[PDB]
């Protein structure tokens, strides 16, 4: 509950937060996926009548996650949860 | 057992940590993605209408 | 300075620098973070380095909140607007309609175009847009046919 705020607090403190954010957008970029959200979100955009900033990302988001590697997924789980096993005592 | 729920805990923080660095970055892809359809159709709306009334 | 910017800007362009700021002001406060405020630029076709972006908030930060005003904002993009070069404006506009890169607008492209901005036309007055500029005699209209066009003002 409130050792989560604890391990948060830490992981931006740390460089850890950074660390990892930046890992993840290294390999995101690497695979393509930044040109993908960008696809649909014009496609997006297109089927729709709104503007609206929220509405289109509830649409574009679930599509977008499904798009992720499993490669890109699995080495960043697990670079998260190497650093968790470091902290969490004993 | 005692490492069972010490297993659990970081599982699921793991997943948590995760879905949230992922969604950060969609959300930033995101916003660069509508500032640049936006400037694109500001330009098309301009020379468009520029266009037409010629 | 309010007045000397607003008299030669156009009301297009005022409306452009309005919706820019609207879109990524999530809060509706009319006020940016750092963040907002590099995609809201972004958005008028401004790409700042950070250190132009920090410098800017921090100018003109009245309540040293770190975020930046909207009317703060229209002065500052107000006069980037204003000493944009037309011409690379231009050509820019011309990719985006050729956009499945014939290196020339066909009635196809066009009449995409119209339906993208809601603009609703016949067939026959989009044909005329076309063959009222036709320098080639070729049916469609090329980059300088459209320079040419969009230069005469």
């Amino acid at each position: 509950a409130q050792l989560k705020s604890q391990i948060q607090q830490y992981l931006v403190e740390s460089g850890n937060y950074e660390l990892i954010s930046n890992e993840l957008k290294a390999r995101l970029l690497q695979e393509g996926w930044v040109d993908k959200v960008k696809d649909l979100t014009k496609s997006e955009m297109n089927i729709n009548e709104s503007t609206n900033f929220t509405q289109i990302l509830s649409t574009v988001e679930p599509k977008a996650l499904e798009m992720v590697s499993d490669s890109t997924r699995e080495t960043v789980l697990k670079q998260i949860r190497e650093f968790l096993e470091e902290i969490v005592d004993t | 057992s005692e490492a069972n729920y010490r297993k659990d805990f970081i599982d699921t923080m793991t997943r948590e940590l995760y879905d949230a660095f992922l969604h950060e970055r969609l959300y930033l892809i995101y916003m660069d993605s509508r500032a640049e359809l936006k400037r694109n159709s500001t330009l098309k709306k301009k020379f468009f209408e520029k266009w037409q009334a010629s | 300075q309010s007045g000397p910017l607003n008299s030669e800007l156009l009301e297009e362009q005022k409306q452009e620098i309005y919706e820019a700021f609207s879109l990524f002001d999530m809060n509706n406060d009319g006020f940016l973070d750092y963040h907002e405020l590099k995609v809201a630029m972004k958005a008028l076709g401004f790409e700042l380095p950070k250190r132009e972006i920090l410098d800017l908030i921090d100018e003109y930060d009245s309540e040293g909140r770190h975020l930046m005003k909207y009317d703060d904002f229209y002065i500052v993009m107000g006069e980037k607007i204003l000493k944009r070069d037309p011409l690379d404006e231009i050509k820019r506009a011309f990719q985006l309609f050729d956009d499945d890169h014939t290196g020339k607008i066909s009635i196809k492209n066009l009449r995409r175009v119209a339906k993208e901005l809601g603009e609703t036309l016949t067939d026959e007055e989009l044909r005329a847009m076309i063959e009222e500029f036709d320098l080639d005699g070729d049916g469609e209209i090329n980059e300088n046919e459209f320079i040419a066009i969009c230069t005469d003002s």
